RNA sequence: GGCCCUCGAGUGCAAAGGCAGAAGGGAGCUUGACUGCAAGACCCACCCGUCGAGCAGGGACGAAAGUCGGCCUUAGUGAU
RNA sequence: AUUCUGGUGUCCUAGGCGUAGAGGAACCACACCAAUCCAUCCCGAACUUGGUGGUUAAACUCUACUGCGGUGACGAUACUGUAGGGGAGGUCCUGCGGAAAAAUAGCUCGACGCCAGGAU
């Protein structure tokens, strides 16, 4: 189940990473605690990060750890908040190995409507 | 007479003439099996006289 | 709720921990799925009795089988499928335990000359199958309305290892054994 | 006639016989053995005829082994015919033997008799062989 | 076929033909498990004395 | 149904070179098997052949980044 | 500044298996249910959605040994660039220059970069 998921990551990554100028938005998902970060063009460092593990909105969040639609919608504004703070308009949105449906899609929705048009 | 090249005209730019910028039917000649796909082809394609992306009707 | 499944999770969970001495409760050997195969050869020609056999097994539980197709028969046709064979159910969840124990109570009294199932008939790594020459063992079947008398088998798929674990699992389950 | 059994391809090149035979230098089975010095193309008729003549002088006991098996074919063209127009059919099969290679092994007879035997087996072959004891 | 594989700065065509996109010198890198790549790198300063 | 080497399978058609979550096997939607071109190379006696970044328009598929001017590649062909 | 766990590479079998032990404070995974979003060529196995009451057993992470896998010399030897020589028997020998494969000693149970979160 996890074994098959890294395949899903690698398939998309090796197709996505191949073309240059890659300010890519890398989302994560888990049974508890949802995470997301933006990565360099040359793949060295990461520009902006956001998660329910972080101290800011985790105390504002209601649900225990934070894999659900509501908390993901919150994160989708916070991840787009840091990017425009840094000064980065367009990114390349990555699934990261999760089929594009519910929480990742809800994350994408708040990311689009914020101002971060990818 | 088994696999044949065939005449995909346009349904867009059916045969007109007058007013300098003359219409002149576009065309595409390309191959289908006669036995496999017995009903005539009806592909959509570009036509440079329409400037659009019309339906290219089959005929003979 | 089924008489096995209610008694299984309540009473039968810590019982096998005495014999084998496992660390966690989850690793104590248990049933994952039941696969009710019915691989027919002549059903490539005519599959009306095969369609009836689909309805036969689905009216036991509710869960239906899948229509099986062959690996390689004799055809050039690459774009579309090859030669069909037979039917197979893939049982899981509540319905799995339902079909599991009500096979032993309703169906098995119908099978004559039945001392029991063979005790030393496991694969090696803790899985099992049982074969019946008729698919009219069940309560719902009637031997005049069926098109063809075509036998079958049932594969029990567990998370087990040793040959003592599967046999004792079946014992706890409630299966009439041989010897 | 130790003929190969359905090989890859029918006819093949001559190449040549450079170098000393390094691998077939060692003895496995026998205690005495016949070893080659000059390179040659040894037919199956020559092998069989050596094996027979060596066997005839075993007599009471002692087992003999062969360690060379032909494999390579040779074609003679249709006899009395002009040059060109393809190759011919393979007539006979040959063992490419190089210098310092084991041909025959033998064990289990008195050194008196083995040496006598391999003289005959040397006489049947086309090359300057020699006797070697080691095992 | 792909005896050598396409690297960075380098197109790969319909016939597995490998051609350079940019200036610079050619590089035959080692791919991982028993294969070869080809990338192209421009060169910084080229002195003449 | 489980176990074990794992790419010895397959890849419409001879062979060679290739192809792992693939170029192999399945599904959804379609027609880029498209017009206007083309920096630049390979191959060569000539005739011929081959690869093509990119731009222009108008589309396809996707959430997007992107990928598509026929086929995994080399045969399936004739000048005037 | 240092060390962990979660994400991303450089580097691709000195980096992979096996064996032996160890980790749940965090992070990570297995177990609860599924009107609905959505799904099964059947099946909430998987995808998805809603919850948490268990667990470090499996996976994953980390520390060990060389049992395998892998890498691997020096020396020699084959072979060969070039200048010569012997044999009619089909190849061999010499000077000058380059030098394997195999085998063995031995070397390996990763290295190193950045970011997120925790601890000194």
């Amino acid at each position: 189940r996890r074994e098959d998921r890294t395949a899903r990551h690698v398939r998309i990554r090796k197709k996505v990473e191949g073309t240059p100028e890659r300010p890519r938005l890398c989302v994560f998902r888990s049974n508890k605690h949802l995470y997301v970060q933006v990565i360099d063009d040359t793949k060295m460092h990461t520009l902006a990060a956001a998660s329910t593990m972080q101290k800011a909105i985790s105390e504002n969040i209601d649900y225990s750890a934070g894999p659900t639609v509501e908390v993901a919608q919150k994160i989708g504004e916070m991840i787009a908040k840091s990017c425009l703070e840094k000064g980065i308009t367009k990114v390349a949105f990555d699934r990261g190995g999760y089929p594009y449906h519910g929480r990742v899609k809800a994350l994408a929705d708040a990311a689009r409507e914020h101002g971060l048009v990818f | 007479d088994v696999r044949v090249k065939v005449i995909l005209e346009c349904t867009g730019c059916v045969r007109k003439s007058v007013n300098k910028g003359s219409r002149g039917v576009s065309r595409y000649i390309t191959q289908k099996n006669r036995h496999n796909t017995p009903s005539r082809l009806e592909l959509r394609k570009f036509c440079p006289y329409c400037y659009k992306h019309t339906i290219h009707g089959e005929i003979k | 709720i089924n008489r096995l499944k209610t008694n299984y999770i309540e009473k039968m969970v810590p019982l096998l921990k005495e014999e084998f001495s496992y660390s966690n409760i989850l690793e104590v050997p248990k049933v994952v799925k039941i696969v009710v195969n019915c691989g027919i050869g002549d059903a490539s020609q005519n599959a009306k009795g095969l369609d009836a056999a689909i309805n036969e097994l689905a009216l036991i539980t509710g869960q239906r089988p899948v229509k099986t197709k062959a690996k390689t028969s004799i055809a050039g046709f690459k774009v579309r499928e090859g030669m069909t064979l037979g039917i197979a159910v893939t049982l899981r969840g509540n319905l799995m335990y339902s079909f599991l124990d009500r096979l032993i109570n309703l169906a098995l009294p119908r099978t004559r000359d039945f001392q029991g199932v063979n005790p030393n008939s496991f694969d090696g790594h803790g899985n099992y199958s049982v074969g019946f020459r008729e698919q009219s063992v069940f309560p719902e079947i009637k031997p005049e309305i069926v098109g063809k008398a075509r036998g079958m088998d049932v594969c029990i798929t567990t998370t087990a290892k040793t040959d003592k674990e599967a046999y004792k699992l079946l014992s706890l389950m409630g299966m009439p054994f041989r010897e | 006639m130790l003929s190969p059994k359905r090989t890859r391809f029918r006819k093949q090149h001559r190449g040549r016989m450079k170098g000393i035979s390094y691998r077939g230098n060692r003895i496995c089975f026998g205690r005495y053995a016949l070893q080659a010095l000059e390179p040659a193309w040894i037919t199956s008729r020559q092998i069989e005829a050596g094996r027979r003549a060596m066997t005839r002088n075993a007599r009471r006991g002692g087992k003999i082994w062969v360690r060379i098996f032909p494999d390579k074919p040779v074609t003679v063209r249709p006899a009395e015919t002009r040059m060109g127009s393809g190759k011919g059919s393979p007539e006979y099969w040959v063992a490419v033997v190089k210098p310092g290679r084991i041909l025959y092994e033998i064990s289990g007879v008195a050194e008196n008799i083995a040496r006598r035997a391999v003289a005959i087996a040397a006489s049947k072959m086309p090359i300057r062989t020699q006797f070697i004891i080691s095992g | 076929g792909t005896k050598f594989h396409p690297g960075k700065n380098v197109g790969i065509g319909k016939d597995h033909t490998i051609f350079a996109l940019i200036d610079g010198l050619v590089k035959f890198e080692k791919y991982g498990p028993d294969k070869k790549k080809v990338s192209v790198y421009p060169r910084e300063i080229q002195p003449e004395n």
